[PDB]
């Protein structure tokens, strides 16, 4: 009867099927405290802040993964070709449950770091930003991935969009706390509250890089927060139509992408109906309705290099999936990179 | 007069010279093994627990015989009462109020039965060394949160385990989805593990056969759970 309980019941039925013997280890992690990473603010004194985080015994898992890029014995390209650059995110060792202190403003008056599910950084990394990129964050609020996109220093322009005016107010608070009034109040960033599904009509063929981090059953949060829970009886229609909405959003993101450009779709759900199925649905929609060819890009090497930090469900048809584990209680985080070919 | 002793001692059970030479090694050295004789059983265990905490020799027979009539009234007679004196020798030397308070807590706070209480006392001597109320909360955890009714709480020697061991293993199973609280009339959709396979077995066996996870995952969980507890309490 609590929505939190209907969520667990729903997950038990679906994810014991998806994951089998693996489900319990994921389940216990979903029901225990999430592990966080500290994304260093590159607009603050990043070197100093990095040193303070290191002194806590935390380590930059991005640098650690990247330093092993050409190990694994091969990589499709150098790390700098494949991953968005300049992102420093510190996490404690596997099995270490320490919390970071809350961030405070430093000398430049901006917050020193941003605490987040470390897994959330992966779709941003996998998107492969490069200098001069025109970038769209289609479902941006409250702005964790938006902030990371900006931190790369690769966004010549960043469109940050979110249908909800109130959640956009949270994103604006974050930009004001983290980003100097120079980048955020310039020509660089445009913040809107428009329906992301309309993007193909608004700015077709415009963006080099698009992130589509969709509304979803938000599995972990749905097990912990009773208020405005997607599993409430009052939202059942809404809940069940989610994959339709998710396909429409990814399709729009693709329509907004230049031919040759790249898109990362992500969710924080374990459900294949919201993950692989949506990727496949959008690609089919684009082929059939627009005669546009979309190619899923292989993130295998990317996954392998980050396996020192995250547990992954390796049998994903397309895309990759970080699964919660007690040794590394990150995610759920599904992500799939693709390129618009035509 | 080693005749006035070894007559009664060798007619009763003294296997070899053995523990009698150990008794010499360690009038009160005879009036006590009689109280133990009446307690009963323990022909070789009497030597075993004479070696373990020889203090029984120092114990005054007026006090000891009072303690023996006391335990017999609790149902520890017929004796054995075997594992009790083995792992809890303190029972014959501790404050009587301790024992009576435990009885008065089991009975009528937690209910059970004179037979159930005698059973617990015999099987879970730990309960005498454990904080009262902590004991009550532990019963409550068994009954209200685990959904174990009285007969299984005694049958499985549940009350013997630390509340930390109980919470760690039970909550782990619950979050793994491998333990379900009985609904009403005590039905679960999936049977639950035997209480012994949860609490009695070693940690390695529990994790191998019941929780079915790695040991490192459980160690992390214990740390997570301890912080949860500290932070609500
Ligand atoms: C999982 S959240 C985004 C999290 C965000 N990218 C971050 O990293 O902080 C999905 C967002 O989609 C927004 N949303 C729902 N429907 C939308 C639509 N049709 N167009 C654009 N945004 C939408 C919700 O307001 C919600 O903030």
């Amino acid at each position: 009867f609590p929505a939190v309980r209907l969520a667990l019941q729903n997950f038990d039925m679906t994810y014991s099927v998806q994951f089998g013997d693996l489900w319990p280890s994921i389940r216990v992690s979903l029901l225990s405290e999430q592990k966080y990473g500290a994304l260093v603010n590159n607009f603050a004194a990043w070197d100093h802040v990095s040193a303070k985080l290191e002194q806590l015994s935390a380590k930059d898992f991005v640098n650690e993964a990247i330093s092993h890029w050409e190990l694994q014995s091969a990589a499709p390209s150098p790390a700098s070709w494949a991953c968005s650059p300049n992102l420093r995110c510190f996490t404690f060792d596997r099995g270490d449950i320490s919390r970071f202190p809350p961030a405070r403003p430093g000398s430049l008056g901006v917050m020193e770091y941003y605490l987040m599910d470390a897994a959330s950084l992966l779709p941003v990394l996998a998107l492969g930003l490069q200098p001069g990129d025109i970038v769209l964050d289609l479902c941006a609020a409250p702005g964790g991935k938006t902030l990371a996109l900006l931190q790369t220093g690769c966004c010549r322009n960043l469109a940050a969009n979110d249908l909800s005016p109130s959640r956009i107010a949270r994103l604006q608070k974050i930009l004001h706390s983290y980003v100097p009034e120079e980048i955020r109040d310039g020509n660089q960033v445009r913040v809107t509250s428009w329906d992301g599904r309309k993007w193909g009509e608004l700015e077709g063929d415009t963006y080099d890089r698009v992130l589509v981090d969709v509304p979803c059953t938000t599995d972990r949060h749905s097990l912990h927060e009773e208020e405005n829970n997607i599993f409430k009886r009052s939202r059942k229609k809404e809940r069940q139509i989610l994959p339709v909405l998710q396909v429409q959003l990814l399709a729009a993101g693709l329509l907004a992408t230049k031919p040759g450009g790249h898109v990362v779709y992500s969710t924080c759900s374990l459900s294949h109906l919201q993950n692989e199925y949506v990727v496949q649905g959008a690609i089919e929609l684009l082929a059939n309705q627009y005669s546009i060819q979309v190619q899923v890009e292989d993130l295998t090497h990317f996954r392998r290099v980050f396996m020192d930090t995250f547990c992954f469900f390796s049998s994903c048809q397309v895309g990759e999936l970080v699964i919660p584990n007690l040794m590394a209680n990150f995610g759920p985080m599904y992500f799939c990179k693709m390129r618009r070919l035509t | 007069x080693x005749x006035x002793x070894x007559x009664x001692x060798x007619x009763x059970x003294x296997x070899x010279x053995x523990x009698x030479x150990x008794x010499x090694x360690x009038q009160q050295l005879l009036d006590i093994i009689s109280e133990f004789i009446l307690l009963g059983l323990n022909p070789e265990p009497v030597c075993v627990v004479l070696k373990k905490s020889p203090q029984l020799l120092k114990l005054p027979i007026m006090q000891m015989r009072k303690r023996s009539s006391y335990l017999q009234k609790l149902g520890l007679g017929e004796g054995k009462l075997k594992r009790v004196l083995y792992c809890c020798p303190e029972i014959f030397t501790m404050r009587q109020q301790d024992i009576n308070d435990t009885v008065r807590l089991l009975k009528e706070k937690c209910l059970f039965t004179v037979q159930q209480v005698t059973k617990i006392l015999h099987s879970c001597p730990s309960v005498l060394r454990e904080d009262l109320g902590q004991l009550e909360y532990k019963f409550q955890y068994a009954y209200f949160r685990m959904g174990i009714k009285h007969p299984d709480i005694v049958k499985s020697e549940y009350l013997q385990y630390s509340l930390t061991k109980i919470k760690q293993r039970h909550i782990y199973l619950e979050r793994l989805g491998r333990y379900q609280t009985p609904d009403k009339k005590g039905q679960t959709q999936i049977p639950n593990p035997l209480l012994k396979d949860i609490l009695r077995v070693s940690e390695a066996e529990f994790l191998a056969r019941t929780a079915c996870t790695s040991v490192e995952e459980f160690q992390v969980f214990k740390k997570l759970l301890a912080r949860e507890e500290e932070e609500s309490e």
